[PDB]
């Protein structure tokens, strides 16, 4: 996974030297802001039920569809809808951990790489999620950097599904 | 490789968790941490040359056997492999150090060297021996009270002793 | 690779013998095959993806401890390396239905997959089972009535049941 | 051992994909010409003994040294002739290999590749068996596309030599 | 590679000596005998591909199951290629004779030999015979008293010998 | 190690092929230099201590501070001198190597290689050492081919110390 201190390390090592004095201000930078991070963490962590719900209605709301129509990707049952609220809890989840992480490591070794091969095959709609992120985005309350912070890795993550 | 905070994530995660209010906190307590660990990797690697040079001298008085003529590090070519040596792991030790966790110096360093040695023929006992001459020149080094704001460094230099400990280990 | 031909001449040559007539007339009898040979690989190849989801269905809802946290494929990397795995395999088992021999099947895809797997830490034994759901996802699309010139297509299919089954044994 | 069916497969695996319509069309011309190659090679084959014999002698006829002159690589007694109608009998054996492959594989495999690094360690002509080779062609009594199947690969064995 | 110049060197450097009067002395004579050894190596040479072949010959006519359908070297590509690894020993032991040493044909050619047959399925009892035959056809054109000034040669001629039974052995 | 022998059979062997009349050539070259070489180094051999401690002190001399100074890297005490008669000793002998070896072999693998980080390692000068090679140069009392050959190796080392 990266993170702004394993990226210095494979910088250094690629080239076969001891770190520099521009890593080491890396290494600043990450500490300064790891604080919003870990915070902005536990609150959408305190929320997760609240945030998951109300993002999982979210969808049904503006594609009433997938509730509608029968079909295994879709959550006309009591089934699939636990699969899309399981699905919307990853994603909660993980943005939690790349706050904790100060990077999009988290995001990209566990739901990104390969999300377009797993939606193709068993027929699930990017922008189903996409809308599921907006809601997170606009409900969990955040202000300032715990703010920016949160949102820069769900935008991160809608720009990937679209 | 992990780091300190995406080690804490892959042990949550392989068990499907949110970090506790606990990780979170251990976590913050560690950035707090964060300049004692900075100072420690900008001094090692500023004194690089030095705790290795010193480390050499130290092994080889009390090891004189590598140096005589069929010994191990006998030769040019063998002394100088054995001093890369020695920098190679001192590098991944202040990797390890900078990102707080030993993944880095286990997986692209320590592991297999044991074997490498083995079929070179490098006395890895003898290696075993420098590392901790290392480890003593460079924590008195990252230990020094001058030119440095005061105060305990204990626990980053307890982990520094760890890397370096967990190096001999790997080869003796 | 052989081919159902090259195999014949295989063994023969290694006996310095022409192929007898009875030889001769059970790959002419073969031959007289070929349509139903190839319409099989052109459903399979034609309904690749359909097979690979509906078995990864099949295969989940069985094993459920595949997909939750900790699981092999939970996380979307190996969960799409998993989906992967089954479509090489599928693709593999077209290959020898097309050329009539396991030997590319074989030499090409199973050779050594099963220490492959041990050394990743796929359970093997899964993925077998896994096999086993395309065989009978793809069979029926074989062996469909609908669309197609009747006839008997017993030996065909029971030789591509044998590929599957081959696959699933090289890992189980 | 090239085959129609194995090229095609090598080329789709080589590009990482599923065979296409072309190559399936191609096995449907290889099926298509198969029965022609099988009589030919039935044909060839009840009358192995009278055409090596008949190329043998041929041989020997327009190069009579070769059972004047002393020398291993010459068949001047009877285990050179013996060696000589062996080789002879490879040429035709291997020859209705192909028929049955519908594919020159058996003869590349089998005895064209290192074939001149044969000729050249032992010191055969290879103008000894393109005559043995000519003999075949214009005795084996074929017609149509038996005949042109047999010739096909007579003819290549022969450009192999020269 | 060592020739047999650096030999005495590296015997006398892991030991950190000169090398004493006698073993000048030793190398002087060895100067001497000069003419001797370039003459082996430019017969040998110079007769490579007879050499060769005439073993070949020798091989097949004592061992007849080598050469029917089904052995080893039946075919024109496996004939080919044990055409190809006699040749290829062959060069390497004029490179040992021209060095004075079996360092470069023990570390470029006979280390990992016997494996590497044994994977393939090649007889090497089989091989070692065919070594021991161009030892013969060598060692006569190399000992030729005709178009060459008169001398004793039985010492180049033992050493030669001793390549190729090294050859032999490592297969066999 | 490199040596007239070894480079030519490295150059037949990467191009797969035997020795040519220009390789033996060079051997005859090499076999009629190599008396001159073993004289030269039997010469040098008996009087190693005479050569070696005149060498040092020309060092001493013309680097006086190397005995003044207090330092790992000088001979100031008894240890130090010790320690750079040693080194002048390995000079001299694998000297001797090279001029057995008809070549350069020895003085690059187990002196040349890697010099420059060892006296960069243990702070030597290389002025230290090209010092006491011009000494020996100048003291060895060789003559004809004999001294050529040795001051050939002499000044090999000297311009890799510079
Ligand atoms: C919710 C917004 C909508 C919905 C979802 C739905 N999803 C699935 C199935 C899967 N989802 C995933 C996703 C992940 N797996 C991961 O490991 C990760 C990273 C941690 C992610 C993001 C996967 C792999 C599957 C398939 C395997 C499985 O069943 O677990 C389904 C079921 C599809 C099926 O055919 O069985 C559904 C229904 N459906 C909706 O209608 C919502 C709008
Ligand atoms: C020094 C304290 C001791 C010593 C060392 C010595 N080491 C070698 C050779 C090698 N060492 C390594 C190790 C690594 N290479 C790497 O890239 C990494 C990072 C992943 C490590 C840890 C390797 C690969 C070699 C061999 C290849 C090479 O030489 O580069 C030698 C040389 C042995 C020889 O004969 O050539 C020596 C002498 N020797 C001692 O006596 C000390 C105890
Ligand atoms: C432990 C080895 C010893 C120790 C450490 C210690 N350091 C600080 C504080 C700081 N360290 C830095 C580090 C850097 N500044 C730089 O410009 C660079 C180069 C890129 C580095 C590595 C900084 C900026 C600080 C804070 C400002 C300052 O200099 O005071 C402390 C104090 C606390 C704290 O974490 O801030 C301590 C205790 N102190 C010791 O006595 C050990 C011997
Ligand atoms: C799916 C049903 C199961 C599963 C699969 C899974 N496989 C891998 C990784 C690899 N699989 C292969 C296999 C092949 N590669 C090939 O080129 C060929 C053709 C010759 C085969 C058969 C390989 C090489 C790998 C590793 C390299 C790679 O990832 O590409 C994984 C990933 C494991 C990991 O941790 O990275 C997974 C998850 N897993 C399951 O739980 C199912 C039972
Ligand atoms: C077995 C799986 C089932 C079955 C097969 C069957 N097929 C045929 C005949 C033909 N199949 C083809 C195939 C193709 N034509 C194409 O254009 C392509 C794409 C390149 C393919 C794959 C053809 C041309 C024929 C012959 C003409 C026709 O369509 O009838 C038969 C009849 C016999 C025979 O071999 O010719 C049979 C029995 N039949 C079944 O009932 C199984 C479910
Ligand atoms: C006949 C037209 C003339 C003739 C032939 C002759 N051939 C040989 C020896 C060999 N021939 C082969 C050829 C093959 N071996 C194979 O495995 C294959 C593919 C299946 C082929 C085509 C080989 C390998 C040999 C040498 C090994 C052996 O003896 O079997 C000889 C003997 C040469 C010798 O020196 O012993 C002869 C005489 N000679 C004639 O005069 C005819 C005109
Ligand atoms: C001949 C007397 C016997 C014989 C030989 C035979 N050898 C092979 C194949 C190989 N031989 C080697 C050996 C070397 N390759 C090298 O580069 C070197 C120098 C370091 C050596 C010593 C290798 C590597 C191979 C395999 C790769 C290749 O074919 O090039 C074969 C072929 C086996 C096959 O089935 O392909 C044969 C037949 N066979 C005999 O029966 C004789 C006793
Ligand atoms: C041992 C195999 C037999 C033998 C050898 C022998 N040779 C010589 C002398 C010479 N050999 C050469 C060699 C070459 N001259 C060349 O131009 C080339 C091509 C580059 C070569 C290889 C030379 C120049 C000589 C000296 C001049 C001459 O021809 O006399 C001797 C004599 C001694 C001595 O070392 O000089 C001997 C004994 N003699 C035998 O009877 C063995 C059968
Ligand atoms: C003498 C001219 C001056 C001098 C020398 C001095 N040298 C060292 C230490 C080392 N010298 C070497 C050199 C070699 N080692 C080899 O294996 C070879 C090839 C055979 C060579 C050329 C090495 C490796 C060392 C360090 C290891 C060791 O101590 O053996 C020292 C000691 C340095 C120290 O810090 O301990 C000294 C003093 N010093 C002078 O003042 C002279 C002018």
């Amino acid at each position: 996974m990266k993170t702004p201190l394993t990226e210095a390390v494979s910088t250094a090592d690629s080239q076969g030297r001891f770190l520099s004095s521009t890593e080491l201000q890396i290494a600043f930078g990450r500490l300064r802001q790891a604080n919003a991070g870990l915070q902005a963490a536990k609150a959408l962590t305190d929320n997760a039920q609240s945030l998951v719900n109300g993002a999982a209605q979210a969808v049904y709301n503006k594609f009433p569809y997938t509730t509608q129509t029968q079909g295994n990707n879709f959550a006309a049952d009591q089934r699939g809808k636990d699969k899309c609220a399981r699905d919307i809890g990853y994603y909660l989840r993980i943005v939690t951990y790349c706050l904790v992480a100060g990077g999009t490591g988290p995001l990209d070794e566990y739901l990104i790489a390969g999300i377009d091969e797993i939606n193709r095959t068993f027929d699930l709609s990017p922008s189903w999620y996409v809308e599921a992120l907006k809601y997170i985005k606009a409900n969990h309350g955040l202000s300032g950097d715990a703010r920016d912070e949160a949102n820069s890795y769900l935008d991160y993550a809608i720009n990937a599904l679209s | 490789m992990f780091d300190v905070f995406t080690r804490v994530v892959s042990q949550a995660d392989a068990r499907g968790e949110y970090l506790s209010g606990s990780q979170l906190d251990a976590l913050s307590a560690t950035v707090a941490e964060g300049n004692k660990r900075i100072d420690s990797v900008n001094r090692i690697t500023g004194n690089a040359s030095a705790i290795v040079s010193n480390a050499a001298r130290a092994l080889f008085a009390e090891q004189p056997q590598l140096i005589q003529p069929g010994g191990n590090a006998y030769t040019s070519r063998r002394m100088a492999a054995c001093l890369r040596d020695m920098e190679i792991i001192l590098r991944y030790v202040t990797y390890a150090t900078f990102t707080g966790d030993a993944s880095v110096l286990e997986d692209r360093c320590l592991n297999g060297l044991r074997e490498t040695y083995v079929a070179l023929g490098v006395p890895g006992a003898s290696v075993a021996a420098g590392v901790q001459k290392m480890k003593e020149a460079a924590l008195d080094i990252v230990n020094d009270p001058n030119g440095i704001t005061r105060g305990d460094c204990s626990a980053i230099v307890a982990e520094i002793a760890g890397y370096f400990d967990r190096a001999a280990a790997a080869v003796a």
